[PDB]
């Protein structure tokens, strides 16, 4: 009931302070999908209370770790200390197909090990040499990108006149991003930063190039970032469609790909969230429609492929057609094997920009009711999307914190929950299945039809396991 | 065809009196101009505004969550002769990071184009003791081309500007930043025209000026008002008419060439 | 195409033949990809001694490192005291990347707060931050003390921890006697463990600096335990149990074990065991302080020596059998009481094991790394073994711990093939597996990749990786292994010898080929 | 008996100056001095040392690789008097960041054991222009405990100094910093004396010392040699004695309170 939910709202606020309490009260509402403004019932992207354990990251975790990152043929060097890097190294699984080392270098760390005499002194002499370490000792590299932490901004270091000049000395395009975590309040600034970055100094290289031979068939995945393959899931069904997809942004994504994407003839979003400023750059400046398309659970995915068939000729149609018609029988078998398992059991997810709103679709094709969702770090758009996908008195939370999402998840009582690895065990202590929306908790693909057998899998696997059963000692 | 200039030197040299007393000299004969000021504790724009507390960019974008959010209306702010004003702002002394102040206000000038397609004259009032890379801001690339000093016939502001050329020098090389000139405020001790002579000549600049020491600034000042505001028949204001003529008739811009203490001992056993 | 009996992960799903059709399309049309004997010749030439050489002549690029920053180890420590709560001030990103990283290690809540500052903070300092943060702490999570560390962020700028907490004392924000004790941990200086070593002096400091005037040395018969920077629950147990059975009482400062080890009973809990305060007001009366990994606990010896005025002995990490025997012989002498049977029984029943594994172990070559002290413990515990380091790499060692080193090693004949290196990172240990190749590697996960690497060169130029170490993330409670004492060296030896007859059984395994050596008892 | 003592004002008004020459006095009178310099120009020790510098933390730690390994008697050097002479340095102009130098020169005296000498006095010359934190750092817990503010007749020298007292009273308030005292540096300016008098009196504080403007200060420094060196028979090297005299015996510890302004304007009506 809606009054129930607001009564456990406030109740859960009575124990903060007076303005902490002001504060938190605006980033909690109840959902009513008849409403099409959402800032009249929740506030987003504002700084977080401080004390009060967000799961919150960093401007330099959205630009490094999420937009920056995947790209296999860059050498990516984290400047600054030497805890970031690290922290980073091979924590997102955004899958790559390269030789390691040589051409590829993901999981690698490059980072320039700052000291006091670097923050007293400088690092642009120390930036250089490192350019040139950087270019002796992996020749095979197509490009680098230094990624700025706190005390870079602070200090006020000039990269950007050191990629200049690296770049027309070595003929190599070097792109400096100013993604210390001091600024903005969370990774959406680093997704705002990372694709000015790509704007300014890599999308338009290839601008007066005709070499390229463009199909009128041309697409590009913009924000599929291949956690655990899902953007490989999404290219095979986009290329059975009869389409030539040209770049994918980012995960497994070449510079070639990013180059040649002023090109194409249609830009398929995925993360609006983090993409979304090159899309509309993209539009404005080529001419280059840009759909959003949601890939997650079988009707949302046959819903998407219409819509992006529906924009090219009667051949393309006819393909997708026949695509739907190929993959039905192995989603009805998911469906009839998994839903009688999962039917009536109830979801609470709280995840970053764009995947509380994007896996409902799947959830109801099991069988499964979302009783409340929340984003990390989403702005009003993003809520004004999902308000009409959550069901109505359905709890919403804005950079939620432990304390509220423990006493949300005591009241509600969910049957499973989605969320990170900062609340993983947390909840798993409390005798409440949980599932990693991250990493797909090691898992995955989950996106297309060959993804939502595995999603159905995993939550089948996760909430019918015997271990829920055994938690109370028979004595106790 | 907008020139930048910034204004440096040693601290209580002149900086922002001068600065002020010549971007109202050129509004005089009628050019747009506009000063930013990357002093954290925002004098720079006083004597123009005749007002003590305006709106900083640091203070409303605190006010207002985050940078991101400031409007460039909020912070502009016009005075005498159609100046555009703007402050960086700061902490008070003690706390918090002035340089990171001035890399943010510049940066929010750039990104919300502050630089409209009228402007003539974009001076930088620095502060006096540049200790890290945020107050070298103004001196970037796509920033202030030419690069005043304001020194005095004293072994504080010779030393001072010869350091201040020190640190100019990688970003000359590394840019194309140059120094146009260096300004003289009068101590009045010696034979300051002639020693700020030889310390140009000795780095390749010249003299751009000699202000000499006038008491009625300090009364103008009383008043928050710049020496053109009050009575302009007074010679300093001749004088600063003239020196912003000379500034619009500036040519001459040069890599400076640090010298080593051994010159200014030298220097100093010359007079 | 899936199969709704048998379903696939991503491996081995796209090794079918339509995503790897798809996959080799989108690789010849548009990466614009280096031909493969290109990459082929690349590696080769990286695996070279022309490349070691190019690569140990870095001097500004550093490539996969083997330390992290200091506000982790402030953390660590923090989380070891009674109701305690790490407060960092500064960024929240360091935060949410420090609750990550121990997640992924101990598979276990790790609570930790953050002022969030932000650029306005930045430029005007978090003086507000703070009184906010620390009010907030207190409403919402209950601690009994807020164990303060900053970021880079706020050490660059000049945060003043002490102006900062008196202030928002005075101001009302938290009672006065609300215990706030404060570290400064630069992430440019040091690395976690000297984290680890402020935080614990600044705890130490807040509790004990101004209340030193009734405080008489040996007043409570115990003895001061200092842990350091570890991340093996079993070496606390361990410790705990050495120490009981010899009925010596002790005080175990930053006990982290019950915070770290919680059960899954229906409820979760936020603090759990830790080191009381009453124990550490306590701590000067002690008869001496033992600190178990020394080599990176020097500010805290220094005022421990200064102040409680405690002769600090100077002992090794108990690893190993010698320096074992050491740090129980010192603790007889210092507590006056001799080590039970039970002890002697034990350590017999390790020179057993050693005598058993003997002929398996010796003359085997291993290329080790990890944080100082552990790696001097292992590389002691080897030379017993009769094994033979020659690799020893230490990224956050000094020139001391050099020389150290150096000696252990000379004091055997199973070091004259062993090289200490500091300040290296794993690139460099990848250099050197190739161009110097050892039987085995002995470090955290990070060094799976250079096994990889090896394998990727030949079957005869693989080396194996033998997880030791911090932080290990893709094998699953191995935070509950001992390695300090009698139980962590027959733990290691156990883990040693098995991989090594793993290996050879795995390299006997082919029928009618190499299977003449595949002998059922070894 | 180790009395900790920081001069602070506005850049150009004569710290260094005067520090030096104030040491210099103490030193002849009999009390062992300690000097501090926490401006990364490295001149606060010139006059004592006879030289411009011999060897600062920063320099000789980033040479040495880290400053763990550094020892006290390198870069610390005695002048005239035996006035025991350290300098934090720091970087050119334009880059880096010298407060965190400032920091880690401060915590590398506290932990070699700079002040268990023994010594008297113990005086911090910080920059005009505190920036940051690090530059607060003499002004910390267990740091200089009285704080004296040089400053002339000059309408931004008193608003430095107000400047300086908002930042002061933060660490006021949470330790046992307290203002010292108001040396008044002189221009030569009309009834200097008593707008000077009336600034002190106040702002609760007390006026020290007035010290004249003589031009054999900028005779001796060309020599890098102190007045009292120069010429102890002159009208000046005993102003700097009655100064030295009025230092060891102030026992005015008073908190700041900021005024107004336009309150403040009134005194020009007197003067
Ligand atoms: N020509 C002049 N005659 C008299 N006083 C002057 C003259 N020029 C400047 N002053 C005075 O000198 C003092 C310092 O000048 P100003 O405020 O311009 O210094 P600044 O170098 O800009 O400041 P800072 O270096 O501290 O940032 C003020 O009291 C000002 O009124
Ligand atoms: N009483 C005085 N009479 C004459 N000249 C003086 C007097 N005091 C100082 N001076 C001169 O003024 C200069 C003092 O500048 P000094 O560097 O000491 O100032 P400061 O306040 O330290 O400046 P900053 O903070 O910018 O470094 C010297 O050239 C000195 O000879
Ligand atoms: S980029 Fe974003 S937090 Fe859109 S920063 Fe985050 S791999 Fe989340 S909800 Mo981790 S806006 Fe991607 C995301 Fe979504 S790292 Fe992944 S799962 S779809
Ligand atoms: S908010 Fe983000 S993760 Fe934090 S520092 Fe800043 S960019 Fe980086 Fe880095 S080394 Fe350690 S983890 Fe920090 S204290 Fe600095
Ligand atoms: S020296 Fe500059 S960059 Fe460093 S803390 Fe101070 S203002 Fe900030
Ligand atoms: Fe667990
Ligand atoms: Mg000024
Ligand atoms: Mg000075």
């Amino acid at each position: 009931s809606r009054e129930e939910v607001e009564s456990l709202i406030q109740e859960v606020l009575e124990v903060y302070p007076e303005k902490a309490r002001k504060d938190r009260n605006k980033h909690l509402a109840v959902n009513d999908p008849a409403v099409t403004q959402s800032k009249k019932c929740i506030i987003s992207n504002k700084k977080s209370q401080p004390g009060l354990m967000t799961i919150r990251g960093c401007a330099y975790a959205g630009s490094k770790g999420v937009v920056w990152g995947p790209i296999k043929d860059m050498i990516h060097i984290s400047h600054g200390p030497v805890g970031c890097g690290q922290y980073s190294r091979a924590g997102r699984r955004n899958y790559y197909i390269g030789t390691t080392g040589v051409n590829a270098f993901v999981t690698m760390n490059f980072t320039s090990d700052f000291q006091e005499k670097d923050i007293v002194f400088g690092g642009d002499k120390k930036l250089a040499k490192l350019i040139d370490e950087v270019e002796t000792l992996f020749p095979l590299n197509k490009g680098i990108s230094v990624q700025s932490e706190c005390p870079i901004g602070l200090i006020g270091d000039d990269i950007e006149s050191v990629s200049k000049v690296k770049g027309a000395e070595l003929s190599k395009t070097i792109v400096p991003v100013r993604c210390e975590g001091f600024r903005g309040v969370s990774q959406s600034l680093g997704h705002h930063i990372a694709n000015d970055a790509v704007r300014d100094w890599v999308l338009g290289k290839r601008d007066e190039d005709t070499t390229f031979a463009s199909t009128p068939y041309d697409v590009a995945i913009i924000g599929d970032y291949n956690i655990g393959g899902d953007a490989w899931s999404s290219r095979i069904l986009l290329e059975e469609m009869g389409l030539r997809c040209v770049a994918q942004w980012s995960g497994d994504g070449s510079i070639s790909e990013i180059e040649l994407t002023p090109k194409v003839k249609l830009n398929l979003v995925h993360c609006y969230r983090s993409m979304n400023y090159i899309s509309r750059h993209m539009e404005e400046k080529y001419g280059i429609p840009w759909m959003e398309y949601n890939f997650f659970g079988p009707t949302k995915t046959i819903e998407s492929l219409r819509a992006i068939a529906a924009k090219f000729d009667e051949s393309i149609q006819k393909k997708c057609e026949e695509v739907i018609a190929k993959y039905k029988p192995e989603w009805e078998a998911v469906v009839a094997k998994y839903r009688p398992r999962l039917e009536g059991k109830r979801v609470m997810l709280y995840i970053g920009g764009l995947r509380p709103r994007h896996v409902i679709g799947a959830y109801e094709d099991l069988g499964m009711e979302v009783v409340g969702t929340g984003y990390e770090f989403a702005h009003n758009d993003d809520y004004d999307r999902t308000m009409k996908e959550m069901g109505d008195s359905t709890l919403l939370y804005d950079d939620v914190t432990g304390y509220e999402f423990e006493e949300f998840v005591k009241r509600i009582k969910p049957d499973l929950i989605g969320s990170g690895i900062k609340e993983k065990f947390i909840f798993q202590k409390m005798g409440i299945p949980f599932r990693e929306m991250h990493s797909w908790d090691y898992s995955g693909p989950y996106h297309g039809f060959d993804g939502f057998a595995i999603f159905a899998r995993d939550m089948d696997m996760t909430l019918n396991n015997p271990c829920w059963k055994k938690l109370q000692a028979p004595w106790e | 065809a907008m020139r930048q200039c910034a204004i440096y030197g040693k601290g209580g040299i002149g900086k922002s009196t001068t600065t002020q007393n010549l971007v109202a000299a050129l509004a005089e004969m009628g050019k747009k101009v506009m000063i930013v000021g990357c002093d954290p504790k925002a004098d720079s724009t006083r004597l123009i505004l005749h007002s003590k507390a305006q709106n900083t960019i640091m203070e409303m974008a605190a006010e207002a969550g985050t940078v991101e959010d400031l409007e460039l209306e909020d912070v502009l702010k016009a005075g005498y002769g159609g100046v555009k004003c703007v402050e960086s702002g700061g902490p008070e002394p003690g706390v918090g990071c002035a340089g990171r102040g001035v890399i943010t206000a510049i940066n929010f000038l750039e990104e919300e184009g502050a630089y409209e397609d009228d402007l003539d004259f974009v001076f930088y009032d620095v502060l006096g003791d540049v200790v890290c890379g945020g107050f070298a801001m103004p001196i970037r690339e796509n920033k202030a081309q030419e690069i005043y000093i304001v020194c005095s016939g004293e072994m504080m502001a010779m030393y001072a500007a010869n350091n201040i050329s020190k640190g100019i020098v990688k970003y000359a090389n590394s840019g194309s930043v140059r120094l146009g000139g260096l300004i003289c405020n009068s101590r009045n001790t010696d034979r300051e025209d002639e020693l700020i002579i030889a310390l140009a000549n000795k780095l390749g600049t010249q003299m751009i000026h000699f202000v000499p020491r006038d008491n009625v600034v300090q009364r103008a000042e009383i008043r928050r008002m710049t020496v053109i505001e009050y009575d302009p028949k007074a010679k300093q204001a001749d004088e600063y008419r003239a020196l912003a003529r000379k500034v619009v008739d500036n040519k001459l811009l040069v890599i400076p060439n640090p010298i080593t203490m051994d010159e200014l001992e030298e220097l100093l056993m010359e007079f | 195409s899936q199969q709704v009996d048998k379903i696939k992960a991503s491996y081995p799903l796209f090794l079918d033949q339509d995503y790897k059709d798809m996959l080799a399309k989108k690789r010849d049309g548009f990466e614009e990809k280096y031909p493969q004997d290109k990459i082929d010749e690349v590696f080769q030439w990286t695996t070279t001694k022309e490349y070691q050489e190019l690569n140990f002549q870095r001097e500004a690029l550093t490539v996969n490192p083997a330390k992290a920053c200091q506000p982790l180890g402030a953390v660590l420590c923090a989380l070891g005291f009674e109701k305690t709560m790490p407060y960092v001030h500064g960024s929240q990103g360091c935060v949410a990347y420090f609750r990550s990283y121990f997640n992924r290690h101990f598979r276990e809540p790790v609570s930790c707060v953050s002022d969030s500052m932000t650029e306005d903070a930045a430029v005007f300092g978090g003086q507000q931050n703070m009184k906010d943060g620390l009010q907030n702490c207190k409403a919402t999570y209950k601690p009994d003390m807020i164990a303060v560390s900053t970021t880079c962020m706020a050490e660059v700028i000049g945060d003043d921890l002490n102006a900062f907490i008196n202030n928002s004392k005075k101001e009302g924000f938290i009672p006065d006697e609300f215990p706030v004790p404060f570290a400064h941990t630069p992430s440019f200086v040091g690395s976690h463990v000297t984290g680890w070593d402020n935080m614990f002096e600044g705890i130490a400091r807040y509790f004990t600096l101004k209340s030193m005037d009734d405080k008489v040395v040996g007043s409570n018969k115990k003895i001061n335990i200092v842990p350091g920077f570890e991340t093996y629950l079993g070496n606390f147990r361990v410790i705990k149990r050495m120490l009981s059975e010899m009925g010596v009482g002790y005080s175990l400062l930053s006990d982290p074990e019950e915070v770290l080890d919680t059960p899954a009973d229906g409820q979760f809990r936020m603090y759990a065991g830790g080191t009381t305060q009453e124990e550490m007001k306590d701590a000067p009366n002690a008869l001496n302080t033992v600190l178990l990994q020394p080599w990176h606990l020097e500010k805290t010896k220094k005022f421990v020596e200064g102040t409680w005025k405690h002769e600090v002995p100077k002992l090794n990490i108990p690893m190993g059998l010698d320096w074992t025997d050491e740090f129980l012989m010192k603790v007889s002498e210092i507590s006056g009481q001799p080590i039970p049977a039970s002890l002697t029984k034990e350590r017999g029943r390790l020179v057993d094991m050693m005598t058993d594994s003997h002929t398996w172990l010796h003359g085997k070559r291993f290329a080790l790394w990890g944080d100082p002290d552990f790696v001097m413990g292992l590389v002691k515990f080897l030379l017993e073994l009769g094994c033979e380091p020659v690799h020893i790499l230490c990224h956050n060692g000094n020139k001391r711990w050099k020389k150290a080193v150096d000696a252990i090693l000379a004091a055997s004949p199973y070091g004259k093939n062993a090289t200490v290196y500091i300040g290296k990172d794993l690139w460099h240990l990848r250099s050197l597996v190739f161009t110097d190749k050892p039987d085995f590697m002995i470090g955290n996960s990070y060094g799976k990749f250079i096994q990889r690497d090896t394998l990727h060169k030949g079957k005869e130029f693989e080396v194996p990786l033998i997880r030791i170490g911090f932080p290990i993330f893709d094998r699953h409670h191995l935070h509950r292994s001992t390695t300090l004492g009698y139980e962590g060296a027959m733990q290691i030896l156990t883990t040693l010898v098995n991989s090594i007859l793993e290996r050879l059984d795995e390299e006997t395994r082919g029928m009618q080929a190499t299977d003449y050596n595949h002998d059922l008892v070894r």
